[PDB]
């Protein structure tokens, strides 16, 4: 205990003031195999669940908090603060610290802490109170030397791993919860950092709180700092009490722990069921059941404010990611340059009519690939954060839609500028200000509709691969339905209806009606089938398709769970 | 964390704009404080968080930061500024102070 | 008895090893502990002779008295990795048989099968000898069984000194303990085993014969657990009871990189322990035993492996048989390979559904669209197949090439050879399904020409994606790059949408290096040759020869030439892939 | 927020002394209480801290005086007490009574010579 750091600050700067919280699990029988789990913890004690802390896809902490995607056959009771557990009570009193961190990398610690504070604290708290709460949270977890350092994860400089875990704990601790529950806090951390994090969690539990910790294989030094320990093997509790007396318990029942051996490891190795054989499976199950039998016989703020906070956080996060913005600008510039130089109109030989039609069709139908790719990548790169912030109750999935839309709007507009403005002059299209502005507006609206379609496809499907496949299928069905590939006339019932809702066909028709109308003539439009809808009608149809895709995306965000 | 204050001594008369610098050995993220000890002995905090000011102190005193060096700027010095000035950090335990500067008129 | 001794070894590249000296005997097991930046895997790789070419490696490595050079390491030292990259659609028996055929070359398969059976009985794998590897989460063999299979494949070459890079990382406690006891049993059979562990358990302390600790390349201690406890007590840091001495000694000989005062204190403690160990009699006895077994003049010579590798054609044929057997045993890969082009053609047919060959409203438009989509989709399907099926074989080849079995370019050639007939039959099925349904100039010779002109770009794109995956690691980057390149080629190369006789000089020159130009020329000459159109002035091409001369004037007399170019584009890509894999061999 | 110190005087080396810091103007049982001394010719040096009731009135001292100095607080009259033992060897200073160390040293005292 003398090898680790000893010159620390044992002060408690952010304590929980209020009634002591309690958590009592009585005769829990969780299957699909927890059997006869029963304990009672109060505020001021740190409970560490050692052994097999999982039951398949959902850990024990998720079962206690009510979460879990697998089966939930229930046969017991869970009383939180003296009342039966419920999603409302869990969201109101219980805070959860997941194993995988979900933080925006382009934000400092103080910025994201203030954001979470103003999104969590009620609207009656003044700004000074919010800054004071943020400062108390920073001082409590010894994060004062990193209050201005980026919290960026790997692929970015950012800060350390233990400091990132402390930042996550502070984010989950800003609203001053009464019960904290962390699963695998020392996952992927060095030994000294894990020891310091365990000491910090013990101090937090001492600060009039109830801290539960999940640890599958705790180290020898981590086990020495445990206040209360719960040994679970094959879903059955074998021991429940003080860690320092744990060995003293087993020696009392004819199971001494030899010297120079981790007690936790020695006791999870002895009572573990062996799956390599079949005759030893029950041979160890009987010992586990007898030990379990001896153990049992021995004993605010609102919606507009949330939207503003979300859009400000998004703007501050994406406007500082220089590599991604530069990559997107490079893609836009490359596309524009190849499109304008392949169809270079300045020269002795001008562009033909079919050449101009193909140029417009390519301008319309070459962006969706990169657009959908980047949009789906960005959506699946932050799905866990959104899912957890929706489960914990930060926003009500309403302001998040408009926040995301108005956050991607400026960068999308810059991309559209870079892709479309230095392409209209290189190709030597119809000169003037009105046709160029109309072309730009139509391209902007079409790419916006494509972005909304990509967002809806990414939010509707659970995995990145199937979402990308469905989006590519939709894009290809809209591409083949265009007015340039299959003549827009050799379609019987289904492809015609697909073309009626295909934004690429409408974009091509609008560009044709902008370029070739009363130029040198509408007869080239008459030999084709691009003269049955006026320009404003095409714009309104594109706007309606964008609105329908927005409604679909909103319905998918509201009803479909964004499971990572 | 060692706090090096500069200069150790300074002589400036009425009307001048004094500037006292303080460098920290490590990163304190702006958690620096400037105190003024009068010749009588009554110490009082002049600036907290290295930028904000306490209630009741004149607005002439200002705080700034350049790189890793914090600066206390006193514009339009009065006769009440002949005193000791100390910079301290409270971002990491234990709390260390600075060498101090005897501002003399 | 064998005796391995590492004397004053050092690896600069910054100075990852600082005067490392160990001594192991036959029948003893040595474990090596350290932090993440300790450089124990670097020491293992240097002793195995894998990274000694990029950086200067000092010190000597004596084996049975004879000082081995920097080229005899891989012929005497075996190295078991941690990734455990195995083919899922194969059984243990056939996998070990292929490994023995690639390593050993003696004669009739009876001796090979007997060696495989003996190694499986030694590794306790006889009861899973006829079970597919697969994945442990879907019904395959357990992770311990995969580790046993890897150890058996490594032991098939009859080794004597083996190194293990974290054989217990990623496994559960019971399986890790089983693997430790298995390595102990293998070492006790007159062998030498040196394994590294991230963090062992409490019961593995008394199982090892020697325990060494490395920090930043410096050797803190090396000896048996008894002398370990004795020395750590004499230094003033006795291990408390119920403290897992492994973790206690991993915390005692590590630096804390969180503050600058704690870092200096931990470094001072580490240097104190190291200086006390340098003066202890353990290192002196180790050096004395090394210099004595070096000057023994009676112990046997270096026991090498069974033999070197056979000729190149035999290994190529064995790899080809292995990859085709792994392919035909995966029904999903086969159905995707055989039905990707079919699904593409069916999706293309759903929109057109016919070509009105006697009216000029949507005939040339739909024909050009179909040709463009075919030329842009066949290489995309090839790239999809490549990205979906290659990475596993690429990882297997990268793992098995450092052991001296074969080269990666041979694996790429075998992949190409086994992918040729599958792509052939897939494109033939897609053609025979879609060409007649579409009604595109019904004829048998035109059908065969269309089949060949759509088979060539499939293989071209597949081999280009193969090259890119051999030179780039991430498969998604390769997928996106090949998709963008196919887009650019079908847009610039084909004279469908640009009228190449009018495009600028740079694009006109670039189009000569793209296979899409020749593909589109062949398709136009084959489709628009012998059919006439009807107007019912703005667009009325009443024949097909006029549209041919408009798109590509002199493409009719360049049919065989364009076909030869399109088909010779493939061997150039094969040679480029061979060169790219030969270059990749030197950068990993 | 007024702090006044008392209890300074001439003491022989090796004896004992007790300084008293009287507090007014705020909740004495809610904020910290620090003793921070200053040598006659050196910079300010933090000596000891006593936390509020939320920490159960635990105390802490610097590595130079850990074991010889004992800080305590009387909440009835809101008076901080600092007992010093084995002093006057180097412990001669102008000890000051401050309110908050973690939130910036604000509302200092008047100091007493020892
Ligand atoms: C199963 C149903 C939905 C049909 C799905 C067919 C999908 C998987 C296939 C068939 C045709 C294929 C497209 C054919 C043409 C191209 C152009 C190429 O430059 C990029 C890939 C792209 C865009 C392909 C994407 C995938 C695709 C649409
Ligand atoms: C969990 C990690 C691996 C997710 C990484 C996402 C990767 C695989 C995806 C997301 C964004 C994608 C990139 C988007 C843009 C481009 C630019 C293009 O000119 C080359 C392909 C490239 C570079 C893509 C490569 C693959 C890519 C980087």
């Amino acid at each position: 205990d003398r090898l680790f750091s000893s010159e620390s600050d044992n002060s408690l700067y952010f304590t929980y003031s209020g009634q002591p919280n309690t958590l009592e699990v009585r005769d829990l029988n969780y299957q699909v195999g927890i059997q006869n789990l029963s304990f009672k913890v109060r505020s001021g004690q740190m409970l560490a669940i050692i052994g097999s802390s999982g039951c398949g896809r959902a850990s024990l902490l998720d079962v206690i908090t009510g979460r879990g995607h697998g089966g939930k056959i229930k046969s017991g009771q869970i009383w939180i603060n003296g009342q039966p557990s419920s999603p409302q009570l869990v969201r109101k009193c219980v805070a959860h610290v997941r194993q995988h961190n979900q933080l925006l990398p382009n934000l400092t610690v103080r910025e994201t802490l203030a954001f979470i504070a103003q999104m969590r604290l009620p609207r009656t708290f003044s700004q000074a109170q919010r800054d004071k709460r943020v400062e108390d949270v920073i001082a409590e977890l010894r994060l004062r030397q990193c209050a201005d350092t980026r919290v960026g994860n790997m692929y970015v400089r950012g800060l350390s791993g233990g400091e990132r875990r402390r930042v996550s704990i502070g984010v989950q601790l800003l609203w001053n919860p009464g019960i904290l529950i962390l699963d695998e806090p020392t996952s992927g951390l060095d030994s000294f950092t894990a020891h310091n994090l365990v000491k910090t969690l013990s101090r937090l539990a001492k600060g009039n709180r109830l801290v539960l910790i999940s640890l599958h294989q705790p180290r020898s030094d981590i086990f020495r700092l445990f206040d209360l320990v719960l040994l679970m093997t094959s879903g059955t509790p074998i021991y429940l009490g003080a860690a320092q007396h744990m060995v003293q318990y087993f020696t009392a029942i004819g199971y001494p722990c030899p010297r120079y051996s981790n007690p936790a490891d020695f006791y999870v190795d002895l009572t573990s069921i062996d799956r390599r054989s079949r005759e030893q499976e029950l041979a160890t199950r009987e010992k586990a059941q007898s030990l379990a039998a001896l153990f049992l016989e021995k004993v605010m703020p609102g919606a507009v404010q949330q939207f503003t906070t979300l859009i400000r956080r998004q703007i501050s996060n994406d406007f500082r990611d220089l590599p991604t913005l530069l990559i997107h600008g490079a893609e836009a510039c490359l596309m524009s340059m190849t499109i304008g130089f392949l169809y270079f109109g300045h020269g002795s030989i001008q562009l033909s009519f079919m050449d101009t039609a193909a140029l417009l069709f390519m301008i319309g139908a070459l962006i969706p690939f990169n657009v959908i790719l980047d949009v789906i990548s960005k959506c699946y790169s932050e799905r866990a954060m959104l899912y957890y912030e929706l489960e914990d109750g930060l926003y009500t999935t309403g302001p998040y839609f408009f926040a995301k839309i108005l956050g991607e709007l400026p960068e999308h507009c810059a991309y559209i500028i870079i892709y479309g403005m230095p392409t209209y002059w290189l190709a030597n299209l119809r000169p003037g200000l009105q046709p160029f502005l109309l072309h730009f507006l139509l391209v902007w609206l079409v790419v916006f509709c494509c972005r909304i379609m990509a967002l809806a496809a990414a939010a509707l499907l659970p995995t990145f691969h199937m979402a990308s496949f469905f989006s590519n299928a939709l894009y290809n069905s809209f591409y083949l339905a265009g007015g340039f590939m299959i003549n827009l006339s050799s379609l019987w019932t289904v492809p015609a209806w697909i073309s009626k809702v295909s934004f690429l066909r409408w974009c091509f028709e609008g560009l044709m009606k902008i370029q070739f109308s009363r130029r040198t003539g509408d007869k080239i439009l008459s030999v084709m089938e691009l003269d049955s809808y006026p320009l404003y009608a095409i714009y309104l149809i594109v706007i309606g398709l964008s609105g329908g895709f927005m409604v679909l995306y909103y319905v998918s965000l509201r009803f479909i769970k964004q499971k990572p | 964390i060692q706090m090096t204050q500069s200069p150790s001594s300074l002589s400036a008369s009425l009307g001048e704009r004094v500037s006292l610098t303080c460098r920290a050995s490590q990163e304190i993220s702006g958690y620096l404080s400037w105190l003024q000890q009068k010749p009588d002995g009554t110490i009082q905090r002049l600036i907290y968080a290295a930028f904000s000011l306490d209630s009741g102190v004149p607005k002439r005193f200002s705080g700034s930061r350049s790189g890793s060096d914090y600066s206390l700027t006193i514009s339009s010095l009065e006769s009440e500024d002949l005193a000791h000035y100390y910079c301290l950090q409270y971002a990491s335990y234990p709390c260390t102070f600075g060498g101090g500067t005897k501002l003399e008129i | 008895p064998h005796s391995l001794g590492i004397l004053h070894a050092s690896y600069s590249v910054r100075q990852i090893l600082k005067d490392v000296s160990l001594y192991v005997e036959s029948g003893q097991i040595m474990c090596i502990l350290g932090s993440s930046g300790s450089g124990k895997t670097t020491l293992l790789d240097a002793m195995s002779g894998r990274l000694g070419r990029a950086g200067t490696f000092l010190g000597e490595v004596y084996v049975n008295g004879r000082a081995l050079r920097r080229e005899q390491f891989q012929d005497c030292f075996s190295y078991v990795l941690q990734s455990d990259t195995l083919l899922s659609s194969l059984t243990v028996r056939e996998t070990l048989h292929y490994t023995a055929l690639l390593a050993i070359r003696r004669g009739n398969p009876g001796s090979f099968q007997k060696k495989v059976e003996a190694v499986m009985a030694e590794l306790s794998l006889s009861h899973v000898a006829d079970r597919l590897i697969g994945n442990y989460s879907l019904g395959g063999i357990s992770t311990g069984e995969r580790r046993r299979v890897s150890i058996a494949a490594q032991l098939l070459q009859d080794p004597k000194v083996m190194l293990f890079d974290e054989p217990t990382t990623g496994l559960d406690c019971m399986t890790a303990n089983q693997i430790v006891v298995l390595l102990v049993e293998l070492a006790r059979r007159n062998r030498i085993v040196v394994l590294t562990i991230h963090q062992p358990r409490s019961e593995l302390f008394q199982l090892f014969d020697k325990i060494a600790i490395l920090s930043f390349g410096e050797l803190i201690f090396c000896g048996t657990p008894a002398e370990m406890l004795d020395f750590f007590n004499d230094c003033g840091y006795p291990c408390p009871e119920h403290s897992n001495p492994f973790d206690f000694y991993m915390d005692l000989t590590s630096v804390d990189t969180q503050s600058k005062e704690r870092e200096i204190e931990t470094s001072k403690r580490v240097q104190m322990i190291e200086s006390a160990y340098k003066k202890s009699a353990i290192c002196h006895k180790t050096l004395k035993n090394i210099e004595r077994m070096k000057h023994l003049k009676t112990l046997p010579m270096v026991p090498f492996k069974t033999k070197d590798s056979p000729g190149v054609f035999s290994k190529l044929g064995v790899l080809l048989r292995r990859v085709t057997r792994n392919l035909v045993r995966n029904k999903l890969a086969v159905i995707t390979r055989l039905l990707q082009n079919l699904i593409m053609g069916l999706f293309l047919l759903f929109f057109v559904l016919r070509v009105r060959s006697n009216v000029l409203k949507g005939a040339i438009q739909d024909r050009v669209g179909l040709l463009y989509q075919f030329v842009g989709a066949t290489p995309y399907t090839g790239m999809l197949n490549a990205v979906n099926l290659f990475p596993v074989l690429r990882a297997v080849s990268d793992q098995e090439s450092q052991d001296g079995l074969y080269q990666k370019w041979q694996m790429m050639l075998a992949y190409a050879l086994h992918v040729l007939p599958f792509s052939v039959v897939a494109t033939m099925i897609f053609s025979s399904v879609c060409y007649w349904t579409l009604g595109l100039h019904p004829e048998v010779a035109r059908f065969g020409y269309f089949s060949a002109a759509l088979l060539a770009p499939h293989l071209i794109g597949e081999f280009l994606t193969l090259v890119l995956l051999g030179i780039v690691q991430n498969p998604n980057i390769v997928n996106s790059v090949v998709a963008l390149l196919s887009i650019a080629g079908v847009l610039v190369g084909s004279g469908f949408l640009r009228n190449i006789q009018e495009m600028p000089i740079p694009f006109k020159i670039i189009s000569y290096f793209t296979f899409q130009k020749y593909c589109s020329e062949i398709l136009v000459v084959n489709e628009f040759y012998g059919l006439n159109f009807t107007c019912g002035n703005p667009m009325c091409f009443t024949q097909g020869i006029q549209f041919i001369e408009k798109t590509c004037p002199g493409a009719t007399s360049r049919f065989t030439m364009n076909f030869l170019i399109l088909y010779s584009f493939i061997p150039a890509l094969v040679i480029l892939g061979i060169v790219v894999f030969k270059i990749r061999d030197h950068l990993i | 927020v007024k702090l006044v110190e008392s209890g300074g005087g001439l003491v022989q080396p090796g004896g004992s002394l007790r300084l008293s810091c009287a507090t007014s103007g705020f909740t004495f049982s809610e904020f910290f209480m620090e003793w921070v001394r200053q040598p006659p010719g050196k910079r300010l040096e933090w000596v000891a801290v006593s936390r509020n009731e939320a920490n159960d009135y635990t105390t802490d001292y610097s590595a130079s005086v850990k074991g010889r100095f004992i800080v305590s607080r009387d909440t009835s009259q809101n008076i901080l007490y600092l007992q010093m033992n084995a002093l006057r060897a180097e412990d001669t200073a102008i000890y000051y009574c401050a309110r908050d160390a973690w939130m910036g040293f604000d509302y200092w005292g008047q100091g007493t010579t020892v």
